[PDB]
């Protein structure tokens, strides 16, 4: 549900498209609002 | 910002003039069945 693996085509943000798209959970919050320097790739943030 | 903007119109111009643009690194080509069927725990061909 969580709690499973399948290397190559792992889910990190991918969500169900169901029978019709534009479906999403109400839990759009998983974080706190915080800001920092500009980063436009994941690897750029990893350098700092 | 303009150099990055000239980049958006560089790629969509160059690739039509030069043609090509099926490029990456190492293996992605040749031997048996087409496209990226793997997916975990398979090594050495039968999609290939």
């Amino acid at each position: 549900s969580e709690k499973d693996v399948q290397l190559m085509a792992e889910v990190v943000d991918l969500a169900t498209g169901e029978k019709q798209v534009l479906n999403d959970i109400r839990g759009r919050y998983e974080c706190y609002t915080d800001v920092g320097p500009s980063f436009q790739s994941m690897k750029q943030q990893n350098r700092a | 910002l303009n150099m990055r903007a000239d980049l958006e119109t560089y790629v969509f111009q160059d690739n039509l003039a030069t043609a090509m643009r099926r490029d990456g690194e190492i293996y992605q080509s040749i031997v048996n069945d087409i496209y990226d069927v793997p997916r975990n725990v398979t090594i050495t061909l039968e999609d290939g």
